[PDB]
């Protein structure tokens, strides 16, 4: 889905 | 056989980390997107003065204790073409734990005391946005001994028990509380952990401990 990014905390 | 320069990046668009691969492709530098051991240098997005957010990159690269940089280092070997000293660009901190806390350069040096050295303990489920075996290997990296079910806590005397969790990942059950009876062992959160793992120091558990019911 062309996305996305990456979790962050 | 004897050294290596593998990397990975994180909190990157994709749009950036083109312009990584080209570097890398440039100077005869190995790239992965998935990270190991064999990995060296982790390249993470910061503020100008090397502060990044907190990806789980960013923490493992830490607790292995390698060389954690800016990507202003390769904008800046970009800008000059050339492979500047990585060094300089060290990460200082992070947004959460200090915007100089000089943890990933402590790891760097503290590796005959892993923080973790001595410490049994189970990831207790569940969990999100990193797994289980993750944070698994994450503690192990900083001298954790690891535990698969409650149970199974080795019990005395010199070895210390210890019980994660990530309580809001609990769906519809409360049930973290009760873990108190399962086991005498601390019930502490994630934060501590990261935290710890953060500064690379370990920490104390009060303000992460977590209420039990007997």
């Amino acid at each position: 889905g062309e996305y996305s990014r990456s979790p962050t905390f | 056989v004897n050294k290596r320069m593998s990397m990975v990046v994180s909190g990157l668009t994709p749009e950036e980390f083109m312009l990584v691969y080209k570097f890398a492709r440039k100077h005869h530098i190995t790239l992965t997107n998935l990270i190991t051991e064999e990995t060296t240098h982790v390249v993470m997005k910061t503020d100008a003065e090397f502060v990044c957010e907190r990806t789980l990159k960013y923490f493992l690269g830490i607790a292995g204790g390698k060389w954690v940089v800016s990507y202003f280092w390769v904008t800046q070997s970009i800008k000059e073409r050339k492979m500047l000293n990585e060094h300089d660009f060290e990460v200082r901190g992070d947004v959460v734990n200090g915007r100089n806390h000089q943890g990933p350069k402590r790891a760097r040096e503290s590796q005959d005391r892993k923080i973790f050295r001595g410490l049994e303990i189970c990831c207790y489920g569940p969990f999100t946005n990193m797994p289980t075996d993750q944070l698994e290997w994450m503690v192990q990296l900083c001298g954790a001994s690891v535990v698969k079910e409650l149970s199974s806590f080795t019990l005395g005397t010199g070895v210390h028990p210890i019980v994660v969790v990530q309580p809001d990942a609990w769906t519809e059950d409360n049930g973290f509380h009760a873990i108190g009876q399962m086991c005498e062992a601390p019930v502490v959160t994630r934060e501590w952990v990261l935290d710890s793992v953060a500064l690379y120091q370990c920490q104390e558990l009060d303000t992460y401990l977590i209420p039990q019911i007997p």
